[PDB]
């Protein structure tokens, strides 16, 4: 049994999005199809289900009006349509089959990411973070859209003492920071550079950290 | 029908016994079928949730034996007899008595010795200032436990607006947490003041861990 959902979606507020979920390996019309919302760092929220035999959908109160579950039974596909998007709609959406023994969500799709922003694709500005036994450096990757950016240090050669903070979306654009810690006896003696990529804008930036 | 899980986070050691609870605002037991309609799900990062327990205490096929669910009525428990590395996840309870509603989840974390944050503060770069902006950045790195607070002061006065904050998840290598805080202002605003201060509060120190730069 497999449930395959469509790819990630980028939308501006007001538009509609339709997500698909293709099911295989079982008789589609014998089990309910469920939709679950998960905002980036939050928990799971069951949205409702649709009876695949009869096509009737059932929505929890928070999802009445703007959301539409639909089916194409011959193709074993369930659809989630979200109309008039808001920023609060930014989430991963899972489809999941309902198994009546237990009344449980036993097989899940991989999830579909939807991001709602009025931003168009925007390349980041990359800035070095230089201070003032161990020394901590950083890079600031500021004002880009959409996710992801990738950051490595010394073209990948620097592995430990590195971590990258989750991007946050504020005022429709993302900002993130990377950190690297190295022995104070090795910098600025041995050079340290952050390599940033933003695939959506084909951006590749190498930024040496200088004192 | 509200599902409530505690604790919200649970520090564990590999190999030891772990218990987490779910309470419902209303009974989940069907007298007609002596059945408690309460299930447990595991979700690891980046993955879809996975069903572990249904009917309060029936293990899903394939789920290892160290997972057991128990309880009835309104009080339920998930037990991991011996916790493995592969079990660090978020665990969700979900009732299917009347509609299907999830609890808020309990996240398992690795416990370790307390560690104070290493605080670094960074002036804006010359290249940002030429653009007109100016971000001051504070890193609070490699602390434990996860709770921390950060305060910015400009010329001795607390500043709240313009502050952006980011939190890592627990690091897989040293089991610590980190925090970044960004204060964004214009070049003019930045050049008006002289003293920039990032102060951290964490249970490892009775006083704030302060770091600053001048000008
Ligand atoms: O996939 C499904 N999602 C949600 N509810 C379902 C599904 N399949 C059956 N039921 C409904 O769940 C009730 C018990 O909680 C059953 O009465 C049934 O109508």
């Amino acid at each position: 049994i497999q449930l395959v959902q469509s790819g990630p979606e980028l939308k501006k507020p007001g538009e509609t999005v339709k997500i698909s979920c293709k099911a295989s390996g079982y008789t589609f019309t014998n089990f309910g199809m469920n939709w679950v919302k998960q905002a980036p760092g939050k928990g799971l929220k069951w949205m409702g289900w649709i009876k695949t035999y009869t096509g009737e959908p059932i929505y929890v109160d928070d999802f009445k009006g703007r959301f539409a579950f639909s089916l194409e039974t011959s193709a074993s596909t369930a659809y989630l349509q979200i109309n008039t998007l808001k920023n609060e709609d930014t989430a991963t959406y899972f489809c999941a089959r309902g198994r009546p023994e237990g009344y449980v969500l036993d097989y899940w799709g991989q999830g579909t990411s939807v991001t709602v922003s009025s931003a168009k694709t925007t390349p980041p500005s990359v800035y070095p973070l230089a201070p003032g036994s161990m020394v901590t450096l950083g890079c600031l990757v500021k004002g880009y859209f959409p996710e992801p950016v990738t950051v490595t240090w010394n073209s990948g050669s620097l592995s430990s003492g590195v971590h990258t903070f989750p991007a946050v979306l504020q005022s429709d654009l993302y900002t993130l920071s990377s950190s690297v810690t190295v022995p104070s006896s090795t910098w600025p003696s041995e050079t340290v550079t952050c390599n940033v990529a933003h695939p959506a804008s084909s951006t590749k930036v190498d930024k040496k950290i200088v004192p | 029908i509200v599902m409530s899980q505690s604790p919200s986070a649970l520090p564990v050691s590999v190999g030891e016994k772990v218990t987490m609870s779910c309470k419902s605002s209303q009974s989940l037991l069907n007298s007609r079928t002596r059945k408690n309609y309460l299930a447990w799900y595991q979700q690891k990062p980046g993955q879809s949730p996975k069903l572990l327990i249904y009917w309060a205490s029936t293990r899903e096929s394939g789920v290892p034996d160290r997972f057991t669910g128990s309880g009835s009525g309104t009080d339920f428990t998930l037990t991991i007899s011996s916790v493995q590395a592969e079990d660090l996840a978020v665990y969700y309870c979900k009732q299917s008595y009347n509609l299907w509603t999830f609890g808020g989840g309990t996240k398992l974390e690795i416990k370790r010795a307390d560690a104070a944050p290493t605080v670094s503060i960074f002036p804006p770069s010359s290249e940002q200032l030429t653009s007109g902006g100016a971000s001051v950045v504070c890193f609070l790195n490699n602390f434990y436990p996860k709770d921390i607070n950060v305060k910015w002061k400009i010329d001795g006065s607390e500043r709240q607006n313009g502050v952006l904050n980011s939190w890592t998840d627990q690091d897989s290598k040293d089991s610590t947490y980190s925090m970044s805080s960004t204060l964004t202002l214009t070049k003019d605003e930045y050049e008006r003041h002289n003293s920039y201060t990032c102060e951290a509060t964490h249970k490892t120190s009775t006083s704030p861990i302060v770091k600053s730069f001048n000008r």
